[PDB]
């Protein structure tokens, strides 16, 4: 739970020896029929960020490269990304309150690459500035292509910023330079500021259930979900305010929002559970409401507040916006100049990942730059410097506008 | 990338 | 596992109108009784014990009409659950309420209040059960849909339906519809899998029947893009497989424009839906009862039949009618209280209540409301409809459509009655020069035309030496259309100073070296060397790089000395040196 870095995954890297010499192993999931994996999600990692007087950092035995005796204070975190050229605009909703970001070039595919500035295209509004130059072709064809391939990658860095960190040829199938990799990632990695004694806030993500059959009625049951710290540390054993928290149905006036809320027990953090919540990460919230409601999957896109919070939550939405004025890298010569952005229309679908939550975008009126929607369900005030509107495109999503709330 | 011809050198000479 | 249903009550992709207005999409009366209880007698036909019927549409309307059946009260095995018309749109809302509410266990059916069949619809209802047990829930849901001919009156081109499936294990390939395709073609990527065989069928149409347990409330809830049924399946049958079975003989339809209005209501007393046939009174209406007799007419009570009226096929009357003389009435449908009047010809009319039609009068293929003083000689043709106390008078005829009322902008008829009438930068300049001048007259940001632009750069890794090259050249073409001929100075250059303010840093944040200074201006030079014609405009330009962060003095006072010609000539201009001089006498 230290650092949420990004990564961009095109097409046949070979992700699970790369992405497991950077968080350890899988964690034990479940829960089949999942949510597509084209929607908003997030990594994690059972390893930790450390050395031992030493470029290296292995896994948590203390000599296998040598000594060092390695300091259990902390654990790194990540951020998931497959390998398929498909992870744009869903990391791109990710790409602007994480930490930093991986980039991942193969040698596999095209060596004049198209995909990885393709992928990287938001350098300019949110915060795209750490990234490493990364090769994955030491196997097939030799010397050669390398050879112009760094003449290639080092035409991509002038004036798309792509030069945060140099070289590293490698396949991670043998693990090389994760000793200069994760020298790297210490080192020319920093991390960012923080606040510490902020009031603590929380959108719900990823929910859970923790009662299959089998057991008895005297066990303790509740709602465990999934999140992220954006502000405050979290502890254990408050008014732990969700303020609509389920779609106030037949709501006839101002004052009929519940006044609900719980406590809270497990937050794991892959050996234990620090009971204030470390961020940086993927946080394993568990409440201790024991309804049909939370526990449930029906549980997603909710507030953590506290008694007497500051937003009041309606339908009553005016946003500014703007547009993208092309498919954003997209652009083949063999007949896909045309894949037009249209501007838009009355009462059409979108996603509107207010700062990190998905629910679907309806639309009412239409200006040119301002606009009045109306909304799927309630939805929190979170940020107005940015709206990421998204739109269908293709079979799979992709982030078509920046907007601002009125 | 000084890493590179690092690499050139003695990664390929050695392993893949 | 308890067996309930939804019963959402009308899609919006609209086709009723106007009849949609003072009664609704769905109290129809098909042979005067309401079509809700059409559909609510198929669910109460096959065994399900609870459903959910949703209203959007005037709950004074239809609370009332459901306050006057005998399933209000659930002595017989159904209450229906009904609610009233907050932000209700169509089956979207409706399906995402289904899973807020959350009144959803396992595989209910979905049907809209307009299908009204006799499907006993259990045995697929099981089978699809038995391959949910199976095969660990990757066959989302079953659809029943008839086997029929590509020619059928219900097979109009409106939800025309071609499927591709295999037969030995029936999930489907492509729900592909033809409201307007002619030509067909499959995508040949799924049938190397299947090598075996795949047939394709066309003997289909779609009942609006299909059963759904609540994994679609998340393949529903999660995919806001999928609102309607049919781009929801095909988004299903692209990425979880859906399944099929193709029933043999019993049938419905959805009754969706009038064009199966008019099958359905000659299907019923054609009768190929019994047990539904309305001589079963469904009601408790004693005004309904009707009786029966050879060659499919039913007389109603207290009939008074008009002397030599001749019925043929498929005939109605209600309770308290008064027919006239002379009727030559074949496949229609009459309703209570008509005072229709002597020597009347019908054919195929659908008449609805409190009409009294006016003696000599031919009406033919139409269907009327409430209230209908309808008078001599209105003689009509296919496809005619009048609608809701609207009255016309001595032939005032109609053709082929008629969208009439009485309300005013939808009709023909106002407020009274109707008595009256090297190839990679040759493609890299086009995009570039497309994409600028949609930030011009926006008022917007400029960075995002950098970065639009440095996204178009990498699309082939095009180098710098090119990219910079096509960027100055077009953005110093920008004057040949939007500012006029030939090359001015005053308005020239006070229309361009909008242009030399707006991205007034975005090739100052694009540039950054010195020998790209030298070879830009290199660039820009030969250019204007090979194009003096338009080389006049350095009078007024140079005064806006050295005050609006674009260029300096001693950058082409440096280049001054290099070799390339006409460049002079260039060198020699009288004002750019001038600027050079007045530079040298202004800050310099």
């Amino acid at each position: 739970a230290t650092i949420n870095i990004g990564t961009i995954g095109h097409v046949a890297h070979g992700k699970s020896t790369v992405v497991k010499a950077i968080s350890g192993v899988h964690t034990v999931r479940f829960k089949n029929e999942l949510e597509r994996n084209i929607t908003i999600k997030l990594g994690y990692a059972n390893a930790k960020i450390y050395k031992l007087d030493d470029p290296s950092c292995p896994r948590p035995e203390c000599y296998r490269g040598t000594k060092g005796n390695f300091k259990l204070v902390r654990h790194v975190s990540f951020v998931d990304c497959p390998g398929h050229d498909i992870l744009m605009a869903t990391m791109l909703n990710g790409a602007a309150v994480m930490d930093a970001a991986l980039l991942l070039i193969a040698g596999n595919e095209s060596c004049p690459q198209p995909q990885t500035s393709e992928h990287l295209a938001a350098i300019e509004i949110m915060k795209l500035k750490h990234i490493l130059i990364l090769q994955n072709k030491i196997d097939l064809v030799k010397e050669s292509q390398a050879k112009e391939q760094y003449e290639q990658i080092l035409a991509f860095v002038q004036g798309t910023v792509a030069e945060g960190a140099p070289i590293i040829p490698i396949s991670a199938q043998l693990k090389y330079n994760i000793e200069v990799v994760c020298e790297y990632i210490v080192k020319k990695i920093p991390v960012p500021p923080r606040d510490f004694t902020s009031e603590p806030r929380l959108i719900v993500i990823r929910s859970f259930d923790v009662n299959k059959p089998g057991c008895e009625v005297d066990d303790l049951k509740g709602g465990v979900a999934g999140g992220s710290i954006l502000k405050g540390v979290l502890k254990v054993g408050q008014e732990i305010e969700v303020r609509p928290g389920i779609v106030s149905k037949d709501s006839e006036g101002k004052l009929m929002c519940k006044p609900i809320f719980s406590k809270i027990v497990s937050l794991f953090a892959e050996h234990n559970d620090l009971q204030y919540a470390a961020p940086g990460g993927l946080i394993g919230v568990g409440t201790k409401i024991d309804p049909t409601l939370c526990r449930a999957d029906r549980m997603v896109g909710q507030v953590l507040g506290a008694v007497g919070a500051l937003p009041e939550i309606f339908t009553e939405l005016e946003i500014s916006y703007f547009l993208l004025r092309r498919l954003l890298g997209v652009r083949t010569e063999g007949d896909k100049k045309a894949a037009k952005v249209q501007k838009l229309s009355k009462n059409e679908v979108l996603m509107v990942n207010i700062g990190s939550l998905s629910t679907g975008g309806r639309v009412s009126a239409v200006k040119a730059d301002l606009g009045k929607i109306v909304l799927t369900n309630p939805v929190c005030t979170e940020v107005g410097e940015k709206i990421a509107l998204s739109r269908r495109v293709e079979k799979h999503w992709r982030l078509i506008g920046w907007g601002q709330i009125r | 990338d000084y890493t590179y011809e690092e690499l050139l050198n003695r990664v390929f000479n050695i392993m893949r | 596992p308890p067996l309930q249903a939804v019963l959402v009550a009308d899609s919006f992709d609209r086709r009723f109108f106007p009849i949609s207005k003072d009664q609704p999409r769905v109290l129809l009366p098909l042979a005067n009784v309401a079509l809700i209880d059409y559909t609510l007698e198929f669910l109460t036909a096959t065994g399900v014990q609870e459903t959910f019927v949703f209203c959007c549409w005037k709950a004074a309307q239809i609370k009332e009409h459901l306050l006057k059946s005998k399933w209000c009260r659930p002595t017989s095995l159904n209450v229906v659950r009904i609610i009233t018309s907050e932000l209700y749109r169509s089956l979207g809302d409706v399906l995402r309420d289904v899973d807020a509410k959350a009144l959803v266990r396992s595989d209910f059916l979905l049907v809209y209040g307009d299908v009204i069949s006799n499907i006993n619809i259990t045995r697929a209802l099981e089978e699809h059960r038995l391959r949910r047990k199976l095969e660990k829930n990757v066959s989302v849901m079953t659809m029943i849909f008839k086997e029929s001919s590509p020619s059928h009156p219900t097979r109009c081109h409106e939800d025309n339906v071609v499927v591709a499936v295999d037969s030995t294990t029936n999930r489907v390939l492509h729900f592909q519809k033809t409201q307007g395709l002619r030509r067909f073609a499959f995508p040949l990527s799924l049938f190397q899998g299947s090598s075996d065989g795949v047939e394709v069928r066309y003997d289909l149409l779609d009942c609006h029947i299909s059963i759904c347990s609540p994994q679609v409330a998340q393949l529903f809830t999660d995919n806001f893009d999928y609102q309607t049924r049919d781009d929801f399946v095909r988004g299903l049958l692209v990425n979880n497989q859906i399944h099929m079975h193709v029933t043999a003989k019993e049938y419905g339809a959805r009754v969706s424009n009038l064009h199966m209005y008019s099958a359905v209501c000659a299907d019923v007393i054609r009768r190929w839906v019994y047990p539904l046939t309305p001589e079963a009174n469904f009601t408790d209406s004693t005004t309904q009862s009707c009786t029966h007799s050879r060659h499919n007419i039913y007389r109603g009570p207290e009939v008074s039949l008009g002397h030599g009226s001749i019925l043929e096929e498929n005939v109605l009357l209600g309770s308290g009618t008064v027919i006239g003389s002379n009727c030559f009435i074949t496949n229609s449908v009459i309703g209570p209280g008509c005072h229709i009047g002597d020597n009347v010809v019908l054919d195929q009319t659908y008449l609805w209540q409190g009409v009294r039609v006016a003696a000599g009068a031919q009406i033919h293929q139409s269907l009327l409301c409430d209230n209908a003083e309808v008078k001599e000689r209105v003689t009509l043709k296919p496809r005619s409809v009048l609608t809701s106390q609207v009255v016309v008078g001595p032939n005032i005829t109609l053709p082929e459509g008629s969208v009439i009322s009485l309300h005013p902008p939808d009709a023909e008829e106002d407020e009274d009655d109707g008595e009256f009438s090297m190839d990679d930068i040759k493609v890299f300049q086009n995009e570039v020069l497309g994409t600028l001048q949609r930030g011009k007259e926006e008022n917007i940001s400029c960075d995002n035309l950098v970065l639009e632009i440095n996204s178009l750069k990498y699309a082939y890794n095009i180098s710098l030496k090119e990219v910079m090259q096509v960027l100055s050249h077009v953005v110093l073409e920008f004057p040949l259309q939007q500012m006029d001929s030939p090359l001015d100075s005053s308005r020239y250059c006070a229309l361009l100073l909008p242009l030399l303010k707006a991205w007034s840093p975005v090739f100052r944040n694009y540039i950054k070296r010195a020998a790209d200074h030298l070879e830009a201006l290199a660039a820009i030079e030969d250019f204007f060397l090979e194009h003096e014609a338009l080389g006049i405009s350095m009078a007024k330009v140079l005064m806006a790089f050295y005050q609006l962060e674009i260029l300096a003095e001693e950058t082409i006072l440096s280049w001054f000395s290099q070799r390339d010609d006409k460049g002079q000539q260039l060198r020699k201009n009288q004002q750019l040196q001038r600027f050079i001089q007045w530079l040298k006498e202004a800050e310099e």
